[PDB]
């Protein structure tokens, strides 16, 4: 449901969170404070809103540009990732300005 | 001195890069330790036009 980037991630520096709110995406760069293990239970200097399965991403960030790109699949196999092709198509392209070193994924 | 720049920094910008990074600068011989002294210097300077 979300992830996190940034240089120390948390704390002195500000860091970029991405979560889905089951309704929308909510986008929000800050000087973010968290837990050494956060979790979805139930200064915004950008701020942005939009087995089974295989969800695939790709992150990447370029002169102050992060690039979003994904594909989501129906799958065959239960074990992981099903030997064959599909490519990934772009979401978004934004102006976030920092810098990037570390990431986590939230549940 | 509502106007303000960087004087020094540990490395040069990528393209449209930005830090509000306040954290004292290390300007020689004295390592910091998060507090200023001789060689060890706030990193912004104001201009005052
Ligand atoms: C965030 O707000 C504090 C004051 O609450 C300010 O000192 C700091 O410069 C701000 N940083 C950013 C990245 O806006």
């Amino acid at each position: 449901r979300g992830w996190i980037f940034g240089t120390t991630l948390d704390s002195k520096t500000q860091s970029l969170l991405i979560v889905n709110n089951a309704t929308n995406v909510v986008i929000k760069v800050c000087e973010f404070q968290f837990c050494n293990d956060p979790f979805l239970g139930v200064n915004c200097t950008f701020e942005y809103v939009s087995f089974k399965n295989l969800r695939e991403f790709v992150f990447k960030n370029i002169d102050g540009y992060f690039k979003i790109y994904s594909k989501h699949t129906p799958i065959n196999l239960v074990r992981d990732l099903p030997q064959g092709f599909s490519a990934l198509e772009p979401l978004v392209d934004l102006p976030i300005g920092i810098n990037i070193t570390r990431f986590q994924t939230l549940l | 001195y509502n106007y303000l720049f960087r004087l020094f920094r540990k490395s040069n910008l990528k393209p449209f890069e930005r830090d509000i990074s306040t954290e004292i600068y290390q300007a020689g011989s004295t390592p910091c330790n998060g507090v200023e002294g001789f060689n060890c210097y706030f990193p912004l300077q104001s201009y005052g036009f």
